[PDB]
């Protein structure tokens, strides 16, 4: 259905077995995204901290 | 925005994105060479920035 | 003749231009 | 030992180590195929471990 894919498509062994990939145009890795750690509400008895 | 997310820790792996073509495509060699030309001339870093 | 490129709407690799409805073909992204 | 160093962050790039031969060496093809055979038979993973 398409002649070429130009996208953030990761070079993987299972894909390379059925399609061709150029050498990498971008280096990367899996990472963790978290919601930021906002400031906590001061707890009762936080005067002992 | 809203700047409420954050990347935490190092990357879990190392890999790369590649331009993909159907197995045996006529475009495979020219597009592999072009990616290397754009890599070597610093175009890929300018575009990420 | 014209190469059909498959891609994905994934920011910031490919995004709809703010005025894409007024543009044609590759100029929409 | 003394276990006093530590790897921090992700990798800055992605690449590989290769067996090298003089340009045009007769050994190039057999050694490329042997590395792939040692890869596929799990020898390289055993040796790193």
């Amino acid at each position: 259905k398409a002649d070429i894919a130009i996208a953030p498509l990761t070079i993987t062994l299972v894909r390379e077995e059925v399609i061709d990939f150029s050498k990498p145009f971008m280096s990367l890795g899996i990472s963790i995204m978290i919601k930021k750690p906002q400031k906590s509400k001061p707890g009762v008895f936080s005067f002992l901290d | 925005k809203p700047c409420d997310t954050m990347k935490v820790g190092g990357n879990l792996d190392s890999k790369g994105y590649g331009i993909a073509t159907p197995k045996g495509s006529s475009l495979r060699t020219p597009v592999n060479l072009a990616v290397l030309k754009l890599s070597e001339q610093g175009v890929l870093d300018k575009l990420k920035n | 003749k014209t190469v059909v490129v498959t891609t994905i709407l994934e920011s910031p690799y490919v995004m709809m231009k703010k005025n894409h409805e007024m543009l044609e073909g590759n100029e929409r992204y």
